[PDB]
């Protein structure tokens, strides 16, 4: 055990990455095992392993080794294991291996040989196990490989192979394993097979094989066959009729177009069958005779009808994917007692019959999602067992049976946006993850179960208003707004003089006013008679004509309050100028035509979430101002950024008159009054839209987040608070309000 | 104090993959320990095992759930360890939690939930009734199955949303007593 | 890092050499590459063009195994026949004790 | 939505009682799965390990909560699976809890958080910074050790 190899008392001798140049020495003589890899014998020379007589098992894996002397390997007349991948060969060394009458395992792998010389392996008589993978062999050896009858194990792979010629492998009898992926095999011959009678393994994946290979039809023994990741289209009727023993083939990642209908049959020992893409197969395979199949897999095809006697045959059946087809009624699943996952999702089925899954005792996993399925029995899963995953999302249900669903985990529907019953809690005693097409079926779940859409704070479940405080904050800004405003409609408009254009104005945003007190009254009343109950009411509330009617009175109302003040403005302006420009104004048929005008703007906006869907369903409240949706956010910008360009128009009008004003003109003209109401009046509604417009700003920036009762909160106390303020200003403010209740009390006195 | 329990079945395909059945369960924490979540294979366990203080015979490895179903006192006149002390011995043995079936003994509630200063750092979970007998019924029946505790804390922390709610409403009180006050003085300042 | 192309301190090797095997070891808790010139006993060398891993041998009984359901020599009390693993050799074929394998 | 692992290590006695060394740590979420709370034995998985579909030579008892250390992107340039899909299929081999080192990854909480209509069972975190050096430095030392995710 000479340094600086490692020895054991096995007669083993080990110099793995040690850096020799050259085979080491003075080693014992009865060495049976020398491992001298990861070294850099870059040559060897001749008789080198002349002092290892009783040598069995010698390797040179990643030694760089160029150039074998034909006489270094003299004498290995026990030589059983030879290795020599990983190294820079380029041409077999025939001359030199010629002596090893006993080798039974050889290895060149990983180097780079190009040319096989006709009298290569002469010699090798006793050879079972072959390495050739990963070279640069352009064409199979059929001349030095006919020189090994008792070869049992060849790997070809991750060469150049183009072609394999007929009678390639005539003699090799004793062959069980053929390895030849990762190689540029386009055309096979008839008999390239031929005399292979034991093989058992044949390889072909990643290749370029067009056709099917006919040739495997010389293969009686053949038990796994894999061309997976290849350009084959067609497999035609009876393409493994010479191989009655086959198990697994391996045929993924294939252009397949069609598929022969009797290709399948018989085949007594095939497990698993999986095709996909098929798009030209119509009927389903004729698989007669394969009782063996725990797996069967076609999808993307035309196929339309399940045969009947598919339970019957396949007996061992485990799992069943038929999605992706035409499948329109399903049949008697009764006596598949092994199957356990079924998957049928986009498929044409419509129905639920009460027979279809029964027997499925063993049944755990069913998929039907997008189908058009309309009526479900309401016994259609009294039969099941241990069914824990169901799916019968995006279909075109109304009802949803509940009997023998106790020992679900999951359950989807979303989609079924027919279905508006709210499902039993009682019955899904073991369901722990649920999907729904409302959030408000998920209310009874909760026990406050992972259920989606989440039952948040802009979708009550108890209490519509929530807080006791916010109830009777709405509930008495309602009752402020509709009197105050009926008191000042009543006063402006009692009189029948002339109307000046201010007072025409201020009546009319009471007036306008008045419909966002009836949105709050709406509001309450609904709270109110759905108190405590509010999950029940929520989906028919929502959508229902309610809710868009709520809707469109609140943005109109808001729409036209804002175009009235932004009018009013312009006009304050306008006279303010013409009070030493003309001194007098002769607009007053004009303005009428502008009020009128924005009063119809403020219609169209309203009306405008009418034509799209779902805008004014995302809450209960009917408010465009969403909790982030892709097409409400862009019309509450929209909105909203029309809003805030007329704040700031109405703002620098504002000044510009407060510029132009003169600080002595305000001490007793009358239309001071009058500009100190509208002053206060924008400086209440500017100040009291900026909370409203910087929530629905708030989810375009994800540096800030707000829980949702927040956002409800304010929305609900802050988007009608100037509704309820804006006539006390006028009625408790103007003294022109004044004289106007006077008048006002004379008339009703004198009738 | 509600304690939610979890318990898994599993079934080892011949791929490798693992398939899963939860059946649902409901018991409380009690005040011997701590209201933490835990997880860990269920490992049945008599409880006069805890007797013997050799524990060489119950190597088990850390992180096992124990599931341990009490008796009628009166068989057991002495009871050599109390609960507590059967709690904390098998903790001791690398229970990641101790799960009681205190139905049969309903005095070993009052017993866990007693004023003690000394808690375990692990959570001791109580279940008696149905849930009882059906967690007796699947580790009894089934061979292998993993339990997880959840603490599930309580109801939605609506404290600072209650506060703010609170605010609005008192800055809407506070904006009409201030107008209302406005008003008057101004009525006062004109006449 | 011995023979490995891009190299970290918690996984072990993450790329070999182009003529390589990646060989994930577990080592307990801690699991991480490793490149070697021929996978260990128990696996099968499987030659890629985007990179060579090594894989279980599959077979039962299995020692050593040239592919996935080939063995080249099986524990002791077994014996070879095909590349398979037979406590008794079939009909036709007789046992061999010497170097433990099936021979007509 | 942050996550409180805490990292056991064990030491059976002669005597038979176990003795618990705690040390903690910080995570965050991942909305690529329900923010629950997890526990189990922690075993490292090799981002290459979650490629290979022959489960069969790692078949793990269920209940392991797995720790996969990322590694840089440009180190990987064609992956087999997303890190959402490297979760899903640990999940499948029967982990309760899957834990991501995404110091050399910073876009992989960009593919965990983003919107996902699919999310998993079982809770996902990710760990960066001195956490995570200390969770691998804990890995790469100790022969065994139980993680105790909290909510
Ligand atoms: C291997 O030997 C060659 C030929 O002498 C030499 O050039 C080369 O550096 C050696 N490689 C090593 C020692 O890694
Ligand atoms: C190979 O088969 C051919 C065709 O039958 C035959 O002529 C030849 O002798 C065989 N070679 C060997 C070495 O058995
Ligand atoms: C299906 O296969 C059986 C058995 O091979 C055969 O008798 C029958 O004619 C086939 N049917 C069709 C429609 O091809
Ligand atoms: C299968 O082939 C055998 C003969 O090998 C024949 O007896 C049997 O009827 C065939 N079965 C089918 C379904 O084709």
């Amino acid at each position: 055990c000479a340094a600086p190899c490692s020895c054991d008392g096995d007669r083993r001798v080990d110099c793995s990455g040690k850096g020799l140049t050259a085979v080491p020495e003075g080693l014992s003589a009865f060495t049976q095992a020398l491992d001298i890899s990861m070294n850099n014998i870059t040559q060897l020379p001749e008789d080198a392993f002349k002092n290892f007589p009783f040598l069995e098992e010698l390797q040179l894996a990643g030694n760089d080794l160029s150039f074998i002397h034909p006489k270094a390997l003299s004498g290995l007349k026990e030589l059983k294991v030879l290795t020599l991948q990983n190294n820079q060969l380029k041409t077999v060394p025939s001359e030199a291996i010629r002596g090893l009458s006993a080798l039974q395992s050889l290895r060149l792998d990983a180097n780079h040989i190009t040319s096989v010389p006709e009298d290569s392996f002469e010699g090798l008589v006793q050879l079972r196990h072959l390495w050739l993978d990963d070279n640069s062999l352009t064409e199979v050896p059929v001349h030095p490989l006919s020189n090994l009858p008792t070869l049992q194990a060849l790997t070809l792979a991750l060469n150049k192979i183009s072609s394999i010629p007929d009678f390639a492998f005539t003699n090799l009898s004793s062959l069980v394993v053929l390895h030849l992926h990762n190689n540029k095999i386009r055309s096979l011959s008839q008999h390239c097979f031929d005399g292979l009678d034991n093989l058992e393994t044949l390889d072909l994946n990643y290749n370029n094989l067009g056709e099917f290979p006919q040739a495997i039809k010389a293969l009686p023994s053949l038990k796994e066959l894999g061309f997976h990741s290849n350009s084959i289209s067609v497999i035609p009727d009876g393409a493994f009729d010479g191989n009655p023993l086959l198990r697994t083939i391996h045929l993924y990642d294939n252009p397949l177009s069609f598929v022969g209908n009797s290709a399948f049959h018989n085949l007594s020992d095939l497990h698993s069958l999986v095709i996909r893409g098929a798009s030209m197969v119509q009927q389903f395979p004729n698989l007669t005779g394969t009782v063996h199949l725990e797996s069967l897999t076609l999808t993307g095809t035309k196929i339309s009808s399940i045969p009947n006697n598919l339970c019957q045959e396949q007996k061992m059946l485990r799992t069943l994917d038929l999605s992706y087809n035409n499948i329109r009624d399903l049949p008697s699943f009764n006596g598949c007692h092994a199957l356990e996952e079924i998957s049928l999702q986009r498929n044409q089925i419509y129905q639920i019959k009460e027979g279809t899954f029964q027997g499925l005792i063993s049944l755990r996993i069913l998929d039907l999602s997008r189908n058009l399925i309309h009526e479900i029995h309401s016994r259609a899963f009294a039969t099941l067992g241990p069914i824990t995953n169901l799916d019968v999302s995006f279909n075109e249900l109304t009802s949803f049976p509940t009997e023998g669903l106790n020992g679900l985990n999951q359950l989807k529907l979303v989609g079924n946006f027919k279905l508006k019953e709210a499902l039993a809690a009682k019955d899904f005693v073991n369901l722990r993850s649920l999907s729904v097409p409302y959030a408000y079926q998920c209310c009874a779940f909760w026990g406050c179960i992972h259920c989606t859409p989440s039952t948040g704070a802009f979708k009550p479940c108890e209490y519509l208003l929530g807080s006791w405080m916010i109830r009777l904050t709405v509930w008495f800004i309602f009752l402020v707004a509709l009197f105050f405003n009926l008191l000042v409609i009543l006063t402006t408009f009692a009189s029948c003089t002339s109307l000046p254009s201010s007072k025409l104005f201020i009546g009319l945003i009471s007036v306008s006013n008045l419909f966002m007190g009836i949105y709050t009254g709406i509001l309450t009343f609904l709270d109110a008679v759905s108190w405590g109950r509010f999950a029940e009411f929520g989906i028919w509330w929502e959508t229902g004509s309610g809710c868009k009617v709520a809707g469109f009175l609140a943005v109109f109302s808001s729409e036209s309050a804002i175009f009235l003040l932004m009018l009013a403005t312009v006009e304050r302006s306008l006279s303010a100028k013409d009070i030493m420009k003309n001194g007098k104004s002769n607009h007053l048929k004009q303005f009428r035509v502008a009020a009128l005008l924005a009063f119809l703007g403020a219609t169209v906006a309203g009306c405008f979430p009418l034509f799209h869907r779902g805008e004014y369903s995302a809450s209960p409240l009917c408010l465009p101002f969403p909790t982030g949706e892709t097409p409400s956010l862009g019309f509450t910008v929209t909105l909203v950024l029309l809003n805030s360009l007329a704040f700031l128009l109405m703002a620098v009008i504002y000044t510009k008159l407060y510029c132009n004003l003169e600080k002595e003109d305000l001490s007793e003209n009358s239309q001071s009054s009058m500009i100190k109401h509208v002053a206060w009046l924008i400086f209440t509604n500017c100040i009291f839209f900026c909370p409203v417009a910087f929530f629905s700003f708030a989810p375009l920036i994800t540096a800030i987040s707000i829980s949702p009762e927040i956002m409800k909160s304010v929305t609900l106390i802050f988007f009608p608070l100037p509704a309820c303020l804006n006539p006390v200003l006028y009625v408790f403010f103007n003294p022109k309000f004044k004289e106007d209740w006077k008048l006002l009390k004379r008339r009703v006195t004198k009738k | 104090e509600t304690a939610f329990v979890e318990v898994v079945l599993f079934e080892s395909s011949p791929s490798g993959d693992y398939t899963t059945y939860t059946t649902g369960l409901t018991g409380r924490f009690s005040r011997a320990g701590a209201t933490l979540s835990a997880e860990g294979e269920i490992v049945q366990m008599h409880p006069l095992g805890l007797c013997n203080n050799n524990d060489e015979e119950d190597l088990y490895e850390y992180g096992w759930v124990g599931v341990v179903k009490l008796e009628q006192p009166e068989l057991d006149p002495k009871p050599c360890l109390t609960v507590l002390g059967k709690a904390k011995r098998a903790v001791q043995r690398g229970a990641t939690a101790v799960i009681f079936d205190v139905s049969e003994n309903p005095e070993a509630i009052d017993q866990l939930n007693q004023g003690s200063e000394d808690p375990l750092k692990r959570p001791v979970v109580y279940v008696k009734g149905a849930d009882a007998i059906k967690l007796m019924n699947i580790v009894n029946k089934q061979k292998v199955a993993r339990a997880r505790i959840q603490h599930r804390p309580p109801r939605q922390p609506t404290e600072y949303f209650d506060m703010g709610i609170f605010l609005a409403f008192f800055v809407v009180v506070s904006l009409v007593c201030l107008i209302l006050l406005v008003k008057i003085k101004l009525k006062q300042r004109r006449s | 890092c011995k023979g490995c192309l891009s190299c970290s301190k918690d996984n072990g090797c993450s790329r070999c050499q182009q003529k390589l095997f990646f060989f994930l070891r577990r080592e307990g808790m801690r699991q991480y590459g490793e490149c070697l010139h021929s996978c260990p006993s128990g696996y099968y060398g499987h030659r890629a063009p985007d990179m060579n891993r090594c894989a279980r041998c599959r077979i039962e009984n299995c020692d050593s195994c040239f592919s996935k359901d080939f063995c080249t020599k099986c524990k002791v009390g077994f014996y070879l026949h095909r590349g398979r693993c037979f406590d008794e050799c079939p009909d036709g074929f007789a046992p061999l004790e010497e170097t433990m394998e099936c021979v007509e």
